[PDB]
C-alpha cells in the first residue's frame, strides 16, 4: 500500500527530470551535467583561475568532500571548463582519503592550502595545510592528518569560517550549542588549547550555522533550533555567555544565514519554515522582507559575489529558486501572479532529489554549481535573456 | 551533459533603485559597536 | 492622462432571514445534520424539514483546480451569497471569494453551510470573474449560505517529506544499497 505512493513519487521525480532536460535548451546558457562516483557532502569553489585563450576557455577548480561509502570519507579536486567570451569536461583528481565525516570543509579564503574539515561524526576540527595534503601518497595505506587538531566542544560541530580579513581567525558552532572563535598563529606545542580565542554559550538549542562578516573581524551571527539569531562580537568581554542580540526571527528551527558580500548591511536567513527573512543591523525590531515559494523546509540560502540584489535560496522541494530583490513593491499583471510574487526572478529544478548545496563561481558571472543527494552535480547559468 | 549557447551601468541602477526603494519602506551596547560600524 | 473607469460597488442586503440565521441559537448548532464529500456528481436531498440548521462538505485538492473540475465551466451557480441548491458547491467558494481560480490550491478545503428556505427572486452579480446566474421564476429546492470555511493544515503527506523525516545519511545509506542491484540499466 505504501509502495503505490512511493513509486508515483519516484515516478513523478522522473517526470520533473526530463521536463526540465526537454526545455533545456531555451532556459540555460550552459549546462554540464556530472555523473560522479560518490555522494558528494559539499563544495566550495577556488578563486585561482587559468585562461587559455588561443585554446579559448577557462578552467577553474573544486573543492569536494564525499563519501565513498560508511568510514570511506575523502576528499577531492576538480578542474572546471568554462567557455571563453573575449575572442569541455569536468576533471576529477587529487583524492585523499580523510579520517572521519566531513559535514562541512571550508578554506582559508587568503590562503586555499588550508581547509578545516568537521563532520556529523566527530567533535573536533581537523584543519589541513599544504604538507598534510603533498606528504599523502595515494599508495599508502593511511589516511592525511592535518595541520592541527582544534578540541574544546563535546558535539560534533556543524559549520566553520574564516575570517576574511583576519589573518587565520576562525569560527566553530556545534551541535552542543556553543560557539568557539579560533587562532592558528596563537599556538603552542604544549598548548593545544592556546589556538582557543574565545567560546561562547549564547545559543539554547543545536546551533545550525555560525558565521562572520564580510568585511569586518569583530561581527558574527549565529542562529539555532530555538528559532533564534544572535549577533555576536568577540571583542566584548561578556561575548564568552552574552551575545550582541538576540532576536526572534523565525517561528521554526533556523537552518543557515549569509552575509551580504557587497553591502555589510543586509543578511538572510533560512528556516523550515519554508520563508526567507531578510535583516538590517540598524533595524533589527523587524523582519525586513519574507520572500515566499518554497512549499516545504528550505535548507540553504547565499548571496551572489557579483550582484547584491541577487539571493539564492535550495529546499527540499528539490527547487533552487534566485529571486532579484529590486523588485519589491512592483506592479505585476495578473498572470505574472501564477509563479509567485514579482520578487522571485528564475527557478531551477533539473535534479531529483534533496540538492545538498551550492556555490557560486566567483570568476563567472550568474553561475553556480550544485551538489545533490543522488551523486549529481550541476553547473548551470541561465539565458542572457531573462536578466540582460 | 554539456549544452553550450554562444551569443553594467543597468545592473548598478537597478540595484541602487533597490536600495532607495527598500530604505524608503523602512521608515545597548550593540547599538553602540553598529554605530561605530555604520557611515 | 489615460481615463480611468470604476467599476461599481455591490451591497447584499441579507436583513429579512434574519428570522431564520438565528432560529435555533448558537451551543446547539454545532453538528451538521449530514455530511457529502464533494464530487461533481453530488445531489442535496430535499432538506424543508431542517431549515436554518447547517451541512459540511469536503472537497479534495484535485476539485478546486480549473482543468480538473469539468463542472467549473459550465458555470452552474445561480445568485448572489445566497445561491440555489442547484448550484455547483466549488463554485460557490470560488465565487465568495475563498480561493482564486488562476492560483492552484494546496489543501483540502471543509465548508459549512446554511439552509434557506427558497428566495423570490436570485440576483446574479459577477465578482473574481465568475459571473453567477439569475434566476426569476420559482425555484423548488431551498437555498444555501455559507456559514465558514476551513482549511486542512495537513491535506497530503509527500513521500520525500516522509523521508525528510530520515536523517541525511542514514537515508543516504539505504540510497547506496538501491543503487547496487538494480535488477536492469
Amino acid at each position: 500500500q505504501a509502495s503505490e505512493e512511493g513509486i508515483n513519487q519516484e515516478k513523478c521525480i522522473n517526470e520533473e527530470y526530463k521536463i526540465w532536460k526537454k526545455n533545456s535548451p531555451f532556459l540555460y546558457d550552459l549546462i554540464i551535467t556530472r555523473a560522479l562516483e560518490w555522494p558528494c557532502m559539499s563544495l566550495q569553489w577556488y578563486p585561482e583561475q587559468q585562461i587559455f585563450a588561443e585554446h579559448g576557455y577557462t578552467e577553474q577548480k573544486m573543492f569536494l568532500g564525499v563519501r565513498a561509502d560508511v568510514g570511506k570519507y575523502l576528499l577531492a579536486v576538480a578542474s572546471i571548463q568554462l567557455p571563453y567570451l573575449n575572442q569541455l569536461r569536468v576533471n576529477i583528481s587529487n583524492l585523499y582519503s580523510h579520517p572521519e565525516s566531513v559535514c562541512s570543509a571550508k578554506l582559508m579564503p587568503q590562503d586555499d592550502s588550508c581547509v578545516a574539515t568537521v563532520g556529523n561524526y566527530h567533535n573536533d576540527v581537523l584543519v589541513f595545510d599544504k604538507e598534510s595534503f603533498e606528504s599523502y601518497s595515494s599508495a599508502s595505506e593511511s589516511p592525511l592528518k592535518p595541520k592541527y587538531r582544534l578540541t574544546k566542544h563535546t558535539q560534533p560541530c556543524t559549520s566553520v569560517c574564516w575570517n576574511f580579513l583576519s589573518k587565520g581567525t576562525l569560527v566553530s558552532g556545534s551541535q552542543d550549542a556553543t560557539l568557539s572563535c579560533w587562532d592558528l598563529n596563537a599556538y603552542n606545542e604544549s598548548d593545544s588549547a592556546s589556538v582557543l580565542k574565545v567560546h561562547i554559550s549564547s545559543h539554547e538549542k543545536q546551533v545550525s550555522d555560525v558565521r562572520f562578516h564580510y568585511k569586518h573581524q569583530d561581527l558574527l551571527a549565529s542562529v539555532s533550533y530555538d528559532q533564534y539569531l544572535h549577533v555576536h562580537d568577540i571583542r566584548r568581554p561578556d561575548a564568552s555567555t552574552k551575545p550582541a542580540r538576540s532576536v526572534h526571527a523565525h517561528s521554526g528551527p533556523i537552518h543557515s544565514v549569509a552575509f551580504n558580500p557587497h553591502n555589510d548591511f543586509i543578511l538572510a536567513t533560512c528556516s523550515t519554515d519554508k520563508t526567507i527573512a531578510l535583516w538590517d543591523l540598524r533595524n533589527l525590531n523587524q523582519r525586513l522582507h519574507t520572500l515566499e515559494g518554497h512549499e516545504d523546509i528550505v535548507t540553504k540560502i547565499s548571496f551572489s559575489p557579483h550582484e547584491e540584489p541577487i539571493l539564492a535560496s535550495t529546499s527540499a522541494d528539490r527547487r533552487t529558486l534566485v529571486w532579484d530583490l529590486s523588485r519589491i513593491g512592483e506592479d505585476q499583471p495578473a498572470e505574472e501572479a501564477q509563479d509567485g510574487p514579482p520578487e522571485l526572478l528564475f527557478m531551477h529544478g533539473g535534479h531529483t532529489s534533496c540538492t545538498i548545496d551550492m556555490d557560486w563561481c566567483p570568476n563567472y558571472n550568474w553561475t553556480m554549481a550544485t551538489a545533490a543527494e543522488d551523486n549529481i552535480l550541476q553547473i548551470w547559468t541561465p539565458s542572457r535573456s531573462i536578466w540582460g | 551533459n554539456v549544452y553550450i549557447n554562444s551569443y553594467d551601468q543597468s545592473s548598478q541602477s537597478k540595484k541602487q533603485n533597490r536600495t532607495t526603494n527598500w530604505r524608503r519602506w523602512l521608515e545597548a551596547n550593540t547599538d553602540i559597536k553598529f554605530f561605530s560600524e555604520t557611515t | 492622462q489615460v481615463r480611468q473607469f470604476v467599476s461599481p460597488i455591490i451591497s447584499i442586503d441579507n436583513s429579512a432571514l434574519e428570522p431564520f440565521l438565528n432560529r435555533y441559537p448558537a451551543s446547539e448548532s454545532l453538528f451538521p445534520v449530514t455530511e457529502y464529500e464533494y464530487t461533481p456528481w453530488l445531489e442535496f436531498p430535499l432538506l424543508y424539514s431542517s431549515i436554518g440548521k447547517f451541512v459540511r462538505v469536503t472537497i479534495d485538492i484535485k476539485w478546486l483546480n480549473a482543468a480538473i473540475n469539468p463542472r467549473l465551466c459550465r458555470r452552474e451557480i445561480w445568485g448572489t451569497d445566497v445561491y440555489t441548491d442547484d448550484s455547483d458547491i466549488a463554485t460557490i467558494l470560488a465565487h465568495c471569494g475563498c480561493f482564486s481560480l488562476l492560483k492552484p490550491v494546496r489543501k483540502i478545503a471543509v465548508v459549512d453551510l446554511y439552509i434557506l428556505p427558497p428566495l423570490v427572486h436570485y440576483k446574479g452579480t459577477r465578482k473574481n470573474q465568475i459571473e453567477s446566474r439569475s434566476w426569476s421564476s420559482r425555484q423548488d429546492g431551498i437555498s444555501l449560505k455559507i456559514k465558514e470555511v476551513t482549511w486542512k493544515p495537513a491535506c497530503a503527506s509527500i513521500f520525500e517529506n516522509s523521508i525528510h523525516t530520515l536523517t541525511l545519511e542514514e537515508r543516504l545509506q539505504a540510497r547506496l544499497e538501491l543503487s547496487r542491484s538494480s535488477t536492469f540499466k
